[PDB]
């Protein structure tokens, strides 16, 4: 889901190292619950 | 931005309400210099092996 | 007062 | 036996070289009667000096001859020295050299005045004058370090090296025991106790020395004191009245670390010590951090060693190691260090002989003993 | 409208916000008949409060509920406030907020009970406590200066650089109009007049208010009075006798500048002003010197402003200029300043609401008010 209007842009630093080593790659079911709750909260 | 995250977590995410009491060793570890500690211990090894010879 | 003076 | 007379704003300690404790320790006050005398034949004196003034302090106006480290009355200072030798010590200075102690960053006028007064009124054969802060480390047994000299005058932080005082690195601080005593009675009026006269100032000083202490955490202690009555302690006045102080115990000594309570812009003794160290060279910074020594009666509060160590640790880099040395004899550290220096065999070399003084004049004190 | 009640040690002034003068001004005395009622025709009330007691002061033991600015008897204070709102102001406190005044450096229990009484006995919608000296500066249209307040119990010097007073430089002395009254009747016995009872105390206060004056040069004036005549004034007592006072005219006000006559070690009213200024910053000292303001009934003597200026000039450096401001209506300066503060629109957010007091109890007065 995308907003209908442009909003404040927060800037992060991209991980130079491979994302496979990071925990972001791991598709745990807990992360999926966050997206579902956020879309309905 | 962060102040909404407080009310957002409290209203819908009760499990994330307070993580600071859960994790307290990290704050204590923030008062110590890793490089200085590593150098300090490494000095002890160098001194003793020089003592052995 | 309590200690000192009269008040 | 060379006398070691350590004049001070609050108390003056006198004794002999080689002893481990001063022979006479009496308050440095000169009181005069403010009421006319009605009983004749008593032979009452005109001025009372030392313990006599304290015993009869009810009918006297106690005036401290030394205020903020500078002698504002050179006529009363001679009275105290006269009382120290003939009365308390009962030794004539004719056959005993006298060692005096200065204060850091002392004006040159006081240096010559002390030499001139004693070499003529008392005509002692020899003299040597040393810094109080320098002697503080000598008693502890270490020659290199930073001394947090505090007392009833002005707090001084003197980072001495090889037994020599660094002139540029000395930082002054007016926060002393007298300021806390004046601040204690200002906050004691919140409970209904009114001490205003100079006679009652001595009473408040007794309260400060017995009940006051330094709390490790100010914010945590404030809530505990208000909630429960455990921290309250009872003190008895000379007239028999019993007083109770609840949270003034850790609020008066706290003014040392937070001078904003008294309205002074200068930082506390925790930051002044750190600032003085930074003024020194980088190479000798390692030695001074691990050889800091407290001295004087002001630093005798319980828990001041722990509070100082914790607060200076955060300001100092994590690499630096903090070791606050607090000997139990720090009240007489100035005098004990003086006795050690006097008893040295090599100490005879830098005497200021009476014969040499006449040919050179009072100006010899600046160049001979520095 | 908000009632502005300025309770004082000698007199209490009550009125309305925005007015230029207090509505009711009556003495703050509560008297009880020591004799036994013999007749039954009249009511013969248990106690009389205010000017009612003054008229019948012959047969009553007048007692002041306030001594040195501290309410000693809270049972009588409730009588006075009940008399102010229901007999003099004839208004219901339940509808109008009440503004009170408290002297600086007072016990915390003094202003804690004031909040409790207001919010539980009279059920006032709002309340506030302000320093007496701070309001005295507002009446003069200034926000930077030093106020020399002096009444019956307290003589406090409060240097106010900005809208808020400086807390660390406030000096308070327990020498005021009531102390001089006790001294006037002590030296009046030298001429053969004896005033002992509290009823006779009110006679002495009338003599002090009308004949006493401050001499520019005490030593010179004493010699002038030694030549007799040209200085003795005749006063008529309520009995009918005529009494004459000579050197007592200026001796009683001279106890202000020389408290040694009363046996108090505290400094005079001229030195305590200079000492208070010396505790402030160097930059601010210039403004405080040129904006000195007097207030209170004690400073209403003829010539006190002239004498005070001379004494401060000698102590102060000659570079600075001294300008003592003595407004004609300085007797009611404390109330007039309070009227201005209450009428301000910004002050509407500083009131202590009834609900706010309930959640925190009486202790809220320390955190909110100053
Ligand atoms: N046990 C104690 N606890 C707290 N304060 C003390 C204690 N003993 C002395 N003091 C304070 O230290 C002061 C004594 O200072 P002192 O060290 O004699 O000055 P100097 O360094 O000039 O000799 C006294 O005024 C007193 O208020
Ligand atoms: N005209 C005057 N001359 C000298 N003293 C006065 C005069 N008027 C009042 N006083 C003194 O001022 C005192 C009261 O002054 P004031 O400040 O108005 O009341 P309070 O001190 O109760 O606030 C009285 O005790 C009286 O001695
Ligand atoms: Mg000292
Ligand atoms: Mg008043």
């Amino acid at each position: 889901r995308r907003p209908t209007r442009r909003l404040k842009q927060m800037h992060w630093e991209k991980l130079n190292s491979g994302l496979e080593f990071t925990f972001w790659t791991g598709p745990s079911d807990e992360a999926n619950k966050i997206l579902e709750t956020l879309h309905t909260s | 931005l962060l102040h909404i995250l407080d009310i957002t977590i409290r209203k819908h995410f009760p499990q994330f309400d307070n993580f600071s009491p859960e994790l307290s060793t990290v704050t204590e570890a923030a008062k110590l210099n890793i490089e200085a500690i590593e150098q300090e211990c490494s000095e002890l090894i160098r001194g003793c092996q020089n003592l052995q010879i | 007062w309590x200690a000192x003076c009269p008040a | 036996a060379a006398l070691v007379v350590d004049n001070g704003s609050g108390m003056c300690k006198a004794g002999f070289a080689g002893d481990d404790a001063p022979r006479a320790v009496f308050p440095s006050i000169v009181g005069r009667p403010r009421h006319q005398g009605v009983m004749v034949g008593m032979g009452q004196k005109d001025s009372y000096v030392g313990d006599e003034a304290q015993s009869k302090r009810g009918i006297l106006t106690l005036k401290y001859p030394i205020e903020h480290g500078i002698v504002t009355n050179w006529d009363d200072m001679e009275k105290i020295w006269h009382h120290t030798f003939y009365n308390e010590l009962r030794v004539a200075p004719e056959e005993h050299p006298v060692l005096l102690t200065e204060a850091p960053l002392n004006p040159k006028a006081n240096r010559e005045k002390m030499t001139q007064i004693m070499f003529e009124t008392f005509n002692t054969p020899a003299m040597y004058v040393a810094i109080q802060a320098v002697l503080s480390l000598y008693a502890s047994g270490r020659t290199t370090g930073i001394v947090m000299d505090s007392g009833d005058g002005v707090t001084h932080t003197v980072p001495i090296y090889e037994g020599y005082a660094l002139p540029h690195a000395i930082l002054r601080l007016d926060l002393a025991g007298r300021d806390l005593t004046d601040y204690l009675m200002k906050i004691l009026t919140e409970r209904g106790y009114s001490f205003t006269t100079t006679a009652e100032r001595e009473i408040v000083r007794d309260i400060k020395e017995k009940l006051c202490y330094v709390a490790l955490d100010f914010e945590q202690e404030m809530a505990t004191a208000a909630s429960s009555s455990s921290l309250e302690k009872s003190y008895e006045l000379p007239d028999g009245q019993v007083i109770t102080i609840g949270n003034e115990r850790f609020r008066c000594p706290e003014a040392l670390f937070q001078p904003s309570f008294l309205g002074m812009e200068s930082a506390g003794i925790h930051e002044t010590t750190f600032n003085s160290i930074m003024k020194c060279d980088v190479d000798i910074r390692k030695d001074l951090y691990a050889n800091t020594v407290l001295s004087g009666g002001t630093t005798m509060y319980p828990g001041i060693a722990d509070r100082m160590q914790k607060e200076i640790t955060a300001l100092a880099p994590s690499t630096m190691k903090i070791k606050i040395i607090a000997p139990p004899e720090r009240k007489y550290s100035v005098w004990i260090g003086g006795s050690i220096l006097a008893s040295l065999s090599t100490f005879q070399q830098m005497w200021i002989s009476k014969q040499e003084y006449d040919e050179s004049g009072p100006s010899i004190v600046h160049r001979k003993c520095f």
